[PDB]
């Protein structure tokens, strides 16, 4: 029945560290910054937007505009009229990422620190440019099952895949990242983008493009920049290592979300 | 048609992959992806001859049923069994013109008095799906109760039963990776055991997520769709995002822009 009809969805924006796109003490003089900032449980328009079918995201009736088609500036509110048209035009992602068709410059939040002004960054696919459109704030919990029906599992600076004893439990947060349920500010991390490099539990302080993956279609966990997916090595579970490796799709690189 | 074969004599979790992958790939043409999501065949303008596909299942009893899939939302419409073949009550006239072309061989061909869905099915069996158990036993169970209705001996709660069963382990697996992986579970520990709230609430919501992800802004939705988890708590999806792992089918809703 007709052609597909997209809407208009009223929704926040959660990123880095589980924070929400907020606009500077609700108010909306044209130039007042967009923020990261702890997300609130009420209907203050500053930190609501509504995705309209022109492309522009939009809070209060103002336009998430960016200052200049360079690294580096900052994201402003703005008269939706009165800014440089395509400079409120943004495409949001399946891979959790928005960004300004014009420059290629993405949505970022270089701190996960409350109050960080937003910015557009070059695209390297980093947790400090990850979003999601929701009105869900809290991180989705679950237990990651893959070869053998073993459980992904963490222990401190470690991560390997063991027999699933109902912590195995992780939190998938709205920046791309994959963090251990008992110790929220620590990432599934790959210190490099080389073909065996061992994935470990490191901190999601510097919001690495090595810390943001996605879970594919085809049952595999990818890392965005390196292009990578998530690998038990030699389908050993016992050399207790979970590896980068280039996609193959064997039973060795199938994980699933059971929640 | 085309025709998937499942045994679960030697039934294994690779052989079972194996089988689902078999039915995703017949099912769908590859040719329609959105936001990473396979979707199926528009009933309007499809030829009769890409309509349906056949999976034939066999046990250890050396029995053996035909079950038939209608590609365009994976549902089992009928079965055959020897010489005999079973639809259930079209709910449509185009749908009763079109199930005339499937098992023409057969000498027998009945067409139930109720339909598919499970509403009916769990009235008739007696049972609501959190009731009736699923593995690779029962999956044994259902084909033979499946076959024997043919000759005779075989009540008609429990034909219903055995339908819920190869529903679900087929169509709703085929549909879901997370109920893929469920069957899995169960046949790789020899477990016998009814679906879980959130396994029967992917199974409810599959119409209205295909419909949801489909007619989505940039993959958000405008309204949530609520899910449930394996202990029964309730939690809402607003995204496509943590679908795109769930979800391995949607039917078909609206077209591209
Ligand atoms: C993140 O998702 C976007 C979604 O479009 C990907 O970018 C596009 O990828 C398709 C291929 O599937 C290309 O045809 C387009 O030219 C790409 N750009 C755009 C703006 O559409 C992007 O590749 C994904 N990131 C990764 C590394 O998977
Ligand atoms: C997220 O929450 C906001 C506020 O609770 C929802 O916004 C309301 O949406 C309805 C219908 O779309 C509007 O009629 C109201 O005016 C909105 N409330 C406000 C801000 O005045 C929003 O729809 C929710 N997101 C989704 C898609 O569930
Ligand atoms: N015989 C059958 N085959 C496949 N699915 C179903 C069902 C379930 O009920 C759903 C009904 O979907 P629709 O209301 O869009 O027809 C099916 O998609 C499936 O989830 N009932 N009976 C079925
Ligand atoms: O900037 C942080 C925080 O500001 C809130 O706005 C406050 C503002 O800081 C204060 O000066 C004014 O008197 O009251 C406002 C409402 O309490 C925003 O509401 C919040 O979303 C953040 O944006
Ligand atoms: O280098 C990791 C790589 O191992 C492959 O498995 C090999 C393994 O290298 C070794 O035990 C020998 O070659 O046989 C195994 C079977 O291929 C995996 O296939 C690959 O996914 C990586 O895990």
């Amino acid at each position: 029945a007709d052609v597909c009809m997209d809407p208009e969805p009223i929704v926040r924006i959660v990123g880095r560290n589980g924070l929400c796109v907020d606009v500077r003490d609700g108010r909306f003089h044209n130039g007042n910054a967009i923020q990261l900032w702890p997300c609130k449980s009420n209907t203050d328009a500053n930190q609501l937007w509504t995705l309209k079918r022109d492309n522009t995201i939009r809070s209060n009736g103002k336009c998430l505009t960016t200052y200049g088609y360079s690294p580096g500036v900052y994201v402003m509110i703005y008269d939706c009229n009165t800014a440089a048209t395509d400079a409120t035009r943004w495409q949001i992602w399946d891979n959790g990422t928005i960004i300004n068709p014009r420059s290629s410059l993405v949505l970022a939040a270089t701190s996960g620190n409350s109050g960080t002004t937003l910015t557009v960054q070059t695209n390297i696919y980093a947790v400090s440019q990850g979003w999601l459109p929701t009105n869900n704030t809290q991180p989705f919990v679950t237990t990651i099952v893959g070869l053998y029906g073993l459980c992904l599992q963490a222990n401190s600076g470690q991560v390997w895949i063991e027999d699933c004893s109902s912590e195995q439990q992780w939190a998938l947060y709205a920046d791309g990242s994959i963090r251990p349920q008992q110790n929220r500010d620590n990432c599934l991390t790959s210190d490099s983008n080389i073909r065996e490099t061992v994935v470990k539990i490191l901190s999601c302080g510097p919001a690495s493009s090595g810390q943001r993956w996605m879970f594919k279609n085809d049952g595999t966990i990818l890392n965005l920049y390196s292009g990578l997916v998530l690998d038990v090595r030699a389908s050993d579970p016992s050399l207790k290592q979970i590896i980068l490796y280039p996609l193959h799709g064997d039973p060795n690189q199938i994980w699933l979300p059971l929640f | 048609y085309p025709i998937i074969n499942f045994t679960t004599a030697g039934a294994t979790v690779q052989s079972y992959t194996n089988f689902i992958r078999a039915v995703r790939g017949r099912l769908t043409t590859g040719a329609d992806v959105r936001h990473e999501i396979p979707v199926l065949p528009n009933r309007v303008g499809l030829p009769i001859n890409q309509r349906f596909i056949l999976v034939e299942l066999s046990n250890h009893a050396e029995l053996s049923v035909t079950l038939a899939l209608d590609v365009t939302n994976a549902y089992v419409v009928g079965y055959r069994a020897g010489n005999s073949a079973y639809f259930f009550h079209p709910d449509n006239q185009e749908d009763a013109e079109a199930i005339t072309h499937l098992f023409t061989d057969v000498q027998n061909r009945y067409t139930f008095a109720f339909g598919g869905n499970y509403d009916r099915l769990e009235q008739l069996a007696g049972n609501l799906r959190e009731n009736i158990e699923l593995g690779n036993g029962p999956l044994e169970e259902a084909i033979s109760a499946l076959y024997y209705y043919s000759t005779g001996g075989t009540q008609l709660p429990t034909l219903a039963r055995s339908f819920i069963i190869c529903i679900q382990m087929i169509s709703e697996a085929a549909r879901f990776q997370y109920i893929e992986g469920e069957m899995r579970t169960r046949i790789r520990y020899n477990r016998r055991s009814a679906p879980d709230p959130s396994v029967i609430t992917l199974e409810n919501s599959w119409g209205r997520l295909s419909t949801a992800i489909q007619e989505s802004n940039q993959g958000a939705f405008a309204s949530p769709i609520q899910l449930q988890r394996r202990n029964g708590s309730k939690f809402s999806v607003y995204d496509v995002s943590i679908l795109i792992p769930i979800i391995a089918l949607m039917v078909y809703r609206c077209a591209p822009p």
